[PDB]
């Protein structure tokens, strides 16, 4: 199972990683001359985190449109993913507080989460020592930064068997890559046609020949 | 040693062992690497804590009372402008002399720890305190709560230091609120509490 | 343009 | 902190701070007293 | 193959090294015994090649220094933009550019210097600026102050980012040696990435932002009513009304029928009558073509893949009639030593700057730039001085390489050896041609003066007695005039108006451009230019060639690049090092540049610039006396230096007094330089001895014993002061004259 594998890339890609298909034409994860933010472990961690966040965003950007079209949500609430107030020139919506107040609140909460994550990445078992209202016991981590586990992050006990765990890791990385591609498609479509992706799918299904990339670009 | 620190999971600097009251290993810039620097910084922080604490009390008590109909004291920002029984410069000079005597005594104590513990006029009086920044004696410790076990003393000093830090932050916040907005701090607090959503700095 | 010149002579 | 003070004690830095302070004092004196060709105090 | 190789934390950031000076060199690091130590600590500060010998440390230090320089440049740009935003009259100048003088500096009111706040116009007082920034901002489309504020903030942020990047790359992740020596990837990225993408993006900005705003401005609309630039992007109706072609979108470009875009991508050429500048459509078209060409040309060298070309293969495989084997070991020489690369790059940059100056005065690329005479004069003079300095520095670095980085054992080059083996013939022929050119060119002027003084005006080399016309230049001018009809079917008009024939172009009652005639004076002046250039080339080439060894001193390489002399023997051997040759060539470069700028200034003031009336006649500034008065030295001294200095000296009590003050100060510094240039060290040391005795008599003698400056330091001080004084004199004179009368 090799995709565009090169002689240089096949040397250090031993297959001991989920979704390791030996694909690296530019040789970024080469194991000599590694420094700064270029290191195979950091790159793998970043890929996993990107996949998770992209899956969350891809689900959340397409849920409201479908929910509104099905009639399960009030019409004034269902909006395309760029009319929600992210891009004020495209559109704006009103909430229970100003946009910048919500920005500050999200920044504070995400800082509290992400600084603890970063300190865990730096020192493995340090983060579960200091008193944190008793929660630190569940935040010790499993020693692998990518998959901390523990009661808080693995309450259902999934992936006890090593083979099942490997299969689940492969599923996670594949779904993350798919969601990243989907988010890129969302961005480009919203840049070109200026309409939510669900409406694009509906128009394509209504008449595929008259609705595609070519007709908008005309010729 | 294993006390809580400002940044959990990090390593505290080597010159903050943890014996000092109110310590959390917060000194990224390394401004207190030298010992004399440490002593001067400790004294400055203690004095700043006390002064800012008195200032916060004297700013936030009369203003809150004036929010009620009990008193009619004017706003803290305009206190300097309002007229009094003498020109401001004379009061400034008298205050300068009176505070300068005490500051000279304190500075002499700082340079030489045990040289100004005796009353020059009547030598029967004395100051029993045996630490720089904690004069002791009847004048400054009339109840005698200062003397005690080292653990209780450390706890009390930590409480005083933390209250002082909060007071400094509150005083600076009140000043910046008055200049930026232009209204009494209690008015801003009530406006924020009425509408926590939109009544922020962004407005 | 007057305000820009006045910025130097504020004191 | 020791070496920071040592560097700030070097000749060019001390010289430039001293000359800046002196120039500021002269500038402020000339602004407070606009112009003078003789000493009229005595 | 091609990869990223870095070292983690080669050095640790600590204040311990700051405490003691001179840590780079041990002899400096020992401690100061005399004052000379101080003067050494600055002389070897950036001599990275002598602190160590490993190439890795030198390369890392070079990278960090480059980052620091970039940060400084960004800070300077941010400061200029903020000054334009805050203390300026840009908005007043925008509405009425012809009758308002640009100004972006305001003086305080401390002592009596408030008289420097001259009345430029538009309800503002301040120092008039001649940097040409206002034209740049207007051509960019900026019509407010908030945009300038945002640009200044962005510049400050970029400066901070550059400083952080420099620190990070020196102290945290330092690239390894093999990373630096990968020139194929460097060339590919510098051609395709830096020069192609940048010009393509600028063409995008010009097409999308600058063109519509400038069209609205030229149409006569008030600046405060023009729509904001982003409204053009958001609204297709406005663009469609302004340009119908945009109504079709990007469809034509993908369909290869590009003629639809002929509305705003033209080939007319010439000058725009309204503003006296190049058509912005032509500039955008040129930028797009340049982007395409650079992107195509950036994919030539083989990097990490099968396709491409090898630099070593190209150099080795080239067989020619005159060269032969030739270029064989040049790759190692050019990839091993930094000094060769520095020399080549310096020469190229100097030549490019000179060409830039010529092309920029020939064809004004900004609106309302041609009619501003002070800006044109300042830009031309500044750019030519910069080019001359860079060209001079190239020779010094070539000499450094030849002295300290050349060995024939490990790295051998055939062409370099062949050049070295017959240096005498080269020097002899250069000397002969210099003598002949100078003799003829200056003898013509001397003969003109002598025949003038004797009352024999019919025996001159003039436009009436004996004619020497530059026939080749006139033929070229005629060919360029006739080219647009036949040689350039696409171009509607001439490339520039400087070529003879055509029509005068004037804006707002002031002449912008007209054909420049050529006669005997141009012939003589061009030959003088050639003479000075040849002499400077001779000095620099002799210094470079005879650096390693000479007939007088057979072992000049051991003594080094910077040694004052060898001794009183052999008849005297002062100034034999290549450093002294550079120090000698600086004066001749200064002479040549001064003569060239004088020629340009007088010709432009006499036969191009001026005023035009309603009837149609043109009155030039000096009455067109250059053609008859510039053939004698008396004419250059009387009609140019004496006549045009009235405005400089009679500026006392007015808003131009600083120019007269600088005029006198430059004279003082020029006279001061001769003190170091003429005297010697021994006298000063012997005087310092008596002064030191007088000091020791009163117990105030220092521990660092005073010492007179070394010979090389004395020569360097002399040449620095001389150049500074001359350049400042010319600067003050030019600026005062052209601000007063222009
Ligand atoms: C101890 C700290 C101290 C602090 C933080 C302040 C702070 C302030 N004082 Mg006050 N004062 C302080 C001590 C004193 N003040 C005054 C008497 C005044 C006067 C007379 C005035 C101020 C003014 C001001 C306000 C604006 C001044 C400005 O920055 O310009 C500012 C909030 C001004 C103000 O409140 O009115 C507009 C004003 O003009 N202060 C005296 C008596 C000499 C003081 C003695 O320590
Ligand atoms: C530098 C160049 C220069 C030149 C070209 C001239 C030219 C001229 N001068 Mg001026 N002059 C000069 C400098 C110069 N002057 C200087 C520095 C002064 C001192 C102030 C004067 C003062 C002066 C005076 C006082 C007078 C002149 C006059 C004249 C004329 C007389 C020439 C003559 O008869 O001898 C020419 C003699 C020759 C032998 C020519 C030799 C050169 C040949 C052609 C060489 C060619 C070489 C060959 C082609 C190379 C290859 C060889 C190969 C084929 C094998 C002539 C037009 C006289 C006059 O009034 O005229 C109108 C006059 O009375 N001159
Ligand atoms: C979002 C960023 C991202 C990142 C950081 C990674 C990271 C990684 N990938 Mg994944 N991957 C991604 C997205 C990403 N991937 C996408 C979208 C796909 C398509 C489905 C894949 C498919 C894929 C395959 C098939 C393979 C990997 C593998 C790897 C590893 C080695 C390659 C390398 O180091 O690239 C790191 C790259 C960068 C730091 C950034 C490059 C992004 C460029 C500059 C921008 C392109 C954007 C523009 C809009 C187009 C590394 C852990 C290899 C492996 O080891 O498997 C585990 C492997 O064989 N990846
Ligand atoms: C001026 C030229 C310049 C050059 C030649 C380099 C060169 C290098 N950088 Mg440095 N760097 C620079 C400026 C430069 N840097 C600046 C201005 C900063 C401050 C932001 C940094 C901060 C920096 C960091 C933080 C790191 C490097 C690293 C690297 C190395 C790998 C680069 C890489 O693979 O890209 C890969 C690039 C991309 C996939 C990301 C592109 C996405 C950005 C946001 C878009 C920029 C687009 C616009 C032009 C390489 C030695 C890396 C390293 O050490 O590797 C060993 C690394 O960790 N650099
Ligand atoms: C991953 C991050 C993510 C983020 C940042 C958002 C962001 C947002 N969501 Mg979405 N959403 C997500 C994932 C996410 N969603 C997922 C996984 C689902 C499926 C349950 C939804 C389903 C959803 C609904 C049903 C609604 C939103 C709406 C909103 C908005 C306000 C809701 C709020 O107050 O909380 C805000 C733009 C609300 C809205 O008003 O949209 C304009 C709305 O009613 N979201
Ligand atoms: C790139 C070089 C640069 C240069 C040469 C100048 C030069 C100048 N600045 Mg500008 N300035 C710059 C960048 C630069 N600035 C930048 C990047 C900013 C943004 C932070 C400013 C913001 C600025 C302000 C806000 C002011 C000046 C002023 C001045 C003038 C007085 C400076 C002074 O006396 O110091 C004072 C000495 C010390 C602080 C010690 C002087 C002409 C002053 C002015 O001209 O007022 C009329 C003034 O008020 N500048
Ligand atoms: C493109 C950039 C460039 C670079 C990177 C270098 C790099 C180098 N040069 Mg080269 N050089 C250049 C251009 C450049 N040069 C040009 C244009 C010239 C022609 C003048 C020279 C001529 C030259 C000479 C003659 C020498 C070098 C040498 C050196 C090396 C030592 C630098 C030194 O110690 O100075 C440290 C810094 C100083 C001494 C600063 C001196 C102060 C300057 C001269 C004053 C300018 C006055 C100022 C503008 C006026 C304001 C007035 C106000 C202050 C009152 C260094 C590797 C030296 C060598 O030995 O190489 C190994 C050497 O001897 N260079
Ligand atoms: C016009 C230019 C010039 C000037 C100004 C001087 C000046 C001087 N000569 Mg020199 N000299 C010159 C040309 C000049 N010389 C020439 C052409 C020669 C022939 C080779 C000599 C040969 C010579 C000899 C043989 C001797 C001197 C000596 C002297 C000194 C005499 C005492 C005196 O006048 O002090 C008056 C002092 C001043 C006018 C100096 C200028 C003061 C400056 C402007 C003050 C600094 C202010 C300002 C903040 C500068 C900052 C700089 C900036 C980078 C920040 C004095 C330094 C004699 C000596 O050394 O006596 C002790 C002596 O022995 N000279
Ligand atoms: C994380 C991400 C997107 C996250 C989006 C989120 C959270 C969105 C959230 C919101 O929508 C909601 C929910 C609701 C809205 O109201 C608000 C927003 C805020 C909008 C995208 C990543 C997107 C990442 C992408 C597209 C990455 C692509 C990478 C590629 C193609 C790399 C290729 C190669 O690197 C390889 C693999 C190997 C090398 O050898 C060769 C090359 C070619 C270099
Ligand atoms: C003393 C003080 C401090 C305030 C305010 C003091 C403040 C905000 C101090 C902040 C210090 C900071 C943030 C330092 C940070 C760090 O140094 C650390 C700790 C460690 C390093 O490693 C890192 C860095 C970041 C360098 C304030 C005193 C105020 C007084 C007396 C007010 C008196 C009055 O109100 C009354 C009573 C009545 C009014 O009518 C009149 C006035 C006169 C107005
Ligand atoms: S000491 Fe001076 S005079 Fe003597 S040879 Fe050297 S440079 Fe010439």
């Amino acid at each position: 199972p090799l995709w565009f594998a090169s002689s240089q890339s096949l040397s250090y890609l031993d297959g001991s990683l989920p979704g390791d298909y030996g694909f690296d034409p530019l040789g970024l994860s080469d194991p000599e001359g590694t420094g700064g933010f270029i290191e195979p472990r950091w790159l793998a961690y970043g890929e996993i985190i990107h996949g998770r966040f992209a899956m969350l965003g891809a689900a959340g950007a397409i849920a409201p449109e479908i929910l509104g079209k099905a009639g399960l949500i009030p019409a004034e609430t269902a909006l395309p993913w760029f009319q929600t107030g992210v891009i004020p020139p495209a559109g704006t919506y009103t909430y229970w507080a100003d946009n910048y107040t919500l920005f500050v609140l999200e920044m504070a909460l995400m800082g509290f989460a992400e600084h603890r994550r970063l300190q865990d990445w730096y020192n493995p078992g340090s983060m579960g020592k200091q008193y944190f209202l008793g929660l630190e016991k569940g935040l010790a981590g499993s020693g692998n930064p990518a998959y901390p586990g523990g009661p808080f992050f693995n309450p259902l006990g999934f992936g006890k068997d090593e083979k099942s765990l490997k299969e689940l890791k492969l599923k996670e990385v594949k779904n993350g890559r798919l969601a990243m591609l989907a988010i890129l498609g969302y961005f480009i479509q919203g840049l070109v046609t200026g309409v939510g992706p669900y409406q694009n799918l509906l128009d394509h299904l209504a008449d595929p020949v008259n609705n595609n990339v070519l007709t908008s670009l005309k010729f | 040693p294993d006390r809580p620190i400002w940044f959990p999971g990090s390593t505290p600097p080597e010159w903050l062992d943890g014996s000092l009251p109110g310590d959390f290993g917060f000194d990224p810039l390394g401004l207190s690497s030298d010992p004399d620097s440490l002593k001067w910084n400790v004294q400055a922080e203690i004095v700043h804590c006390r002064w800012a604490m008195l200032g916060a009390a004297g700013i936030f008590i009369p203003e809150f009372l004036t929010k009620i109909g009990i008193l009619n004291t004017p706003s803290w920002y305009t206190a300097g402008e309002q007229e009094y029984f003498t020109d401001k410069t004379t009061l400034f000079v008298v205050e300068l002399i009176l505070i300068g005597w005490a500051e000279g005594r304190r500075w002499a104590d700082i340079i030489k720890p045990g040289s100004v513990n005796t009353d020059p006029v009547f030598p029967n009086n004395k100051l029993t305190g045996t630490d720089v920044g904690y004069p002791g004696g009847l004048w400054f410790d009339p109840l005698g709560w200062g003397s005690g076990s080292p653990a209780k003393l450390k706890e009390l000093r930590t409480k005083e230091i933390k209250n002082g830090r909060l007071a400094m932050l509150a005083v600076m916040g009140a000043w910046f609120q008055h200049i930026y907005t232009g209204t009494g701090p209690i008015d801003n607090l009530f406006a924020h509490l009425a509408d926590p959503g939109h009544a922020t700095i962004f407005a | 343009s007057g305000a820009n010149f006045a910025r130097a002579f504020t004191v | 902190m020791r070496d920071l003070k040592t560097y700030l004690s070097v000749a060019p830095v001390i010289s430039t701070l001293w000359f800046a302070a002196l120039a500021g004092l002269l500038i402020e004196i000339n602004r407070l007293f606009p112009d003078a060709l003789i000493f009229p105090f005595f | 193959e091609v990869k990223i190789l870095v070292d983690r934390d080669p050095i640790k950031t600590s204040f311990e090294e700051w405490a003691k000076p001179g840590h780079f060199s041990r002899t400096i690091a020992k401690g100061p015994d005399t004052t000379t130590w101080i003067w050494n600590l600055h002389a070897d500060a950036h001599d990275f090649d002598s602190h160590t010998s490993d190439l890795e440390e030198i390369s890392r230090k070079v990278f960090s220094a480059h980052f620091g320089q970039l940060s400084i440049i960004f800070l300077w740009l941010s400061g200029m933009y903020f000054h334009g935003a805050r203390f300026s009259n840009y908005e007043a100048w925008l509405s009425d550019p012809t009758h308002i003088g640009p100004s972006a500096q305001v003086v305080w009111s401390i002592v009596g210097q408030e008289i420097l706040n001259g009345d430029v116009g538009g309800g503002f007082r301040g120092i008039q600026i001649t940097s040409g920034f206002f034209q740049i901002w207007r051509a960019s489309g900026i019509t407010s102050e908030l945009q300038l504020y945002c640009t200044a903030i962005g510049g400050l942020v970029f400066a901070a980012l550059m400083l952080f990047a420099g620190w990070f790359h020196y102290h945290k992740a330092a690239p390894k040696l093999a990373w630096f020596q990968d020139v194929e990837s460097m060339l590919n990225h510098h051609l395709a990435g830096l020069l192609g993408l940048g010009s393509l993006s600028w063409a995008g900005h010009q097409v999308h932002v600058s063109l519509p705003i400038n069209q609205f401005l030229n149409a006569g609309v008030d600046p405060k009513e023009i729509p904001l630039p982003h409204e053009f992007i958001l609204n297709r109706d406005l663009l469609a009304q302004l340009y119908p072609s945009f109504a079709e979108g990007a469809t034509p470009f993908f369909t290869l029928n590009w003629s639809k875009y002929a509305e705003f991508l033209t080939f007319r050429g010439g000058l725009d009558p309204v503003t006296g500048g190049l058509w912005l459509t032509d500039i955008a078209h040129h930028h797009l073509a340049i982007a395409i060409l650079f992107l195509i040309a950036g994919h030539m060298y083989r990097t990490n893949w099968g396709i491409g070309h090898g630099i070593k293969d190209i150099l080795e495989a080239h067989k020619g009639p005159f060269t032969g084997q030739g270029h064989k070991g040049l790759y190692e020489i050019l990839t091993t030593s930094w000094h060769a690369q520095l020399s080549i790059n310096l020469a190229m940059l100097g030549s490019l700057t000179i060409v830039v100056a010529h092309h920029m005065y020939s064809m004004p690329p900004y609106p309302y730039l041609a009619t501003d005479y002070g800006t044109q004069l300042s830009l031309f003079t500044h750019h030519m001085w910069i080019g001359g300095f860079l060209i001079v520095g190239a020779a010094a670095h070539a000499a450094i390489f030849m002295v300290r980085d050349y060995d024939p054992t490990t790295r051998y080059n055939d062409l370099l050896d062949r050049v070295l083996r017959h240096r005498d013939a080269i020097i002899s022929h250069l000397n002969w041609v210099c003598i002949f050119l100078g003799f003829h060119s200056f003898g013509l002027y001397i003969h003109n003066d002598t025949m003038s003084a004797l009352g024999r005006p019919q025996d001159m080399f003039s436009d009436t007695a004996i004619q020497l016309q530059p026939v080749f230049a006139q033929w070229i001018q005629n060919t360029h005039a006739l080219a647009p009809g036949t040689t350039a079917p696409g171009a509607t008009t001439s490339t520039s108006l400087t070529w003879g024939g055509g029509d005068l172009v004037a804006v707002g009652g002031k002449v912008a451009l007209l054909p420049i005639p050529l006669g005997t004076a141009d012939f003589l002046v061009h030959h003088i230019h050639a003479f000075t250039i040849h002499v400077t080339v001779l000095i620099l080439l002799k210094g470079v060639l005879f650096a390693r060894s000479s007939r007088l001193i057979p072992d000049k390489a051991n003594l080094g690049f910077r040694f004052p002399c060898d001794g009183p023997g052999r008849g005297g051997t002062c100034q034999v090092s290549a450093w002294d040759h550079v120090f000698l060539g600086l004066f001749w470069m200064y002479n040549a540049i001064s003569v060239v700028i004088f020629h340009f200034s007088w010709k432009m003031q006499s036969d191009v610039w001026g005023s035009i009336s309603d009837q149609g006649v043109v009155t030039h500034i000096t009455g067109g006396n250059f053609a008859q008065s510039s053939i004698t030295i008396n004419g250059w001294l009387r009609d140019f230096l004496w006549a045009q200095a009235s405005q400089v000296i009679q500026s006392y009590g007015s808003s131009l007094s600083a120019y007269g003050l600088f005029f006198l100060g430059a004279h003082f510094v020029w006279a001061f330089s001769l003190m170091f240039l003429f005297s010697g060290r021994g006298y000063w040391q012997e005087l310092i001895e008596s002064i030191v005795w007088a000091h020791n008599k009163l117990k105030v003698a220092p521990a660092t014993q005073p010492r007179a400056l070394s010979i090389v330091q004395g020569r360097a001080v002399g040449v620095t002061h001389y150049l500074l004084g001359g350049i400042a004199t010319t600067w003050a004179f030019f600026l005062a004259r052209i601000i007063a009368v222009g």
